[PDB]
């Protein structure tokens, strides 16, 4: 049984989720164009910065996340957008051709086009994994907002100081989750669901240190970093 | 020192 506490909680954060993610993907239009050897990294630096916005918006709604110092919160967004972008983008994801499907041609992302952003298959080819994985979970849309919020809370990011309050807040959504899992996730889609759920947390881990990697060698070039914007300058360094 | 992000935070 979900308590009114857990319900009201799932309430909250699809809300948010809601208010934060427009699958019609309208704004796209608002982004630098894509084109089809760094030719990409206008557009995807604009969708990613973009994705930074709304993960920020929905990061605020999260019970408990507020209650946090001013300087908790930035810690543990600067740490977690790249894997909440990861998460979040499991949305547009399809297993069709291994691709993000935006709406149109123009807005669908392939292999071809992140590594026209700079990046090499050693990012690539476990992002497809963690995506296929990802999908493979056939989450409910309440369990998909749960683990991203999950994902923002994570007590042991580096520069937390207040560890034990980001634990509490964490601890309050993980029960919720293994409780919407265990009354609301019918088997065999349950079996161990919880566990699968909480290894994809360690495979972003791993996702977001290559990426700071590989964004570090891309952004060390001062004409790379010229064509990001100033708020994933200040967000990913 | 993060401006933006610290404003997007209200
Ligand atoms: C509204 C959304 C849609 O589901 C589409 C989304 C897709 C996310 C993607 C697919 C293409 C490649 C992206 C941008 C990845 C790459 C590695 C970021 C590239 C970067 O390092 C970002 C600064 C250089 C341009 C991260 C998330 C990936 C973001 C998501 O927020």
């Amino acid at each position: 049984k979900l308590s009114e506490e857990q319900q009201h909680i799932i309430a909250i954060l699809l809300d948010a989720h809601h208010k934060t993610y427009d699958p019609t993907y309208a704004d796209f239009r608002d982004f630098r164009p894509p084109v089809r050897p760094l030719s990409m990294l206008p557009h995807l630096a604009d969708l990613v910065s973009y994705s930074i916005q709304k993960v920020i918006g929905f990061a605020k709604m999260i019970p408990g996340f507020r209650d946090l110092t001013s300087d908790d919160q930035i810690v543990l967004l600067k740490s977690s957008a790249i894997e909440v972008i990861m998460l979040r983008s499991n949305q547009s994801f399809t297993m069709d051709d291994m691709s993000w499907d935006c709406g149109s041609q123009d807005y669908k992302y392939d292999v071809t086009d992140v590594s026209k952003a700079g990046h090499t298959l050693e990012l690539i080819e476990p992002l497809i994994k963690f995506q296929v994985g990802l999908k493979k979970l056939n989450l409910h849309e309440e369990e998909h907002v749960l683990l991203m919020a999950i994902c923002i809370v994570s007590p042991d990011r580096p520069g937390v100081q207040d560890a034990k309050l980001v634990e509490a807040i964490q601890d309050r959504l993980s029960n919720t989750l293994q409780t919407y899992i265990r009354c609301r996730h019918p088997p065999p889609g349950s079996h161990q669901l919880y566990a699968k759920m909480i290894q994809k947390l360690a495979d972003l881990r791993s996702l977001n240190e290559e990426h700071s990697k590989q964004y570090r060698s891309l952004s060390f070039q001062p004409e790379n970093s010229m064509k990001l914007t100033p708020l994933v300058l200040e967000v990913f360094g | 020192n993060h401006p933006m992000l610290m404003n997007l935070l209200k």
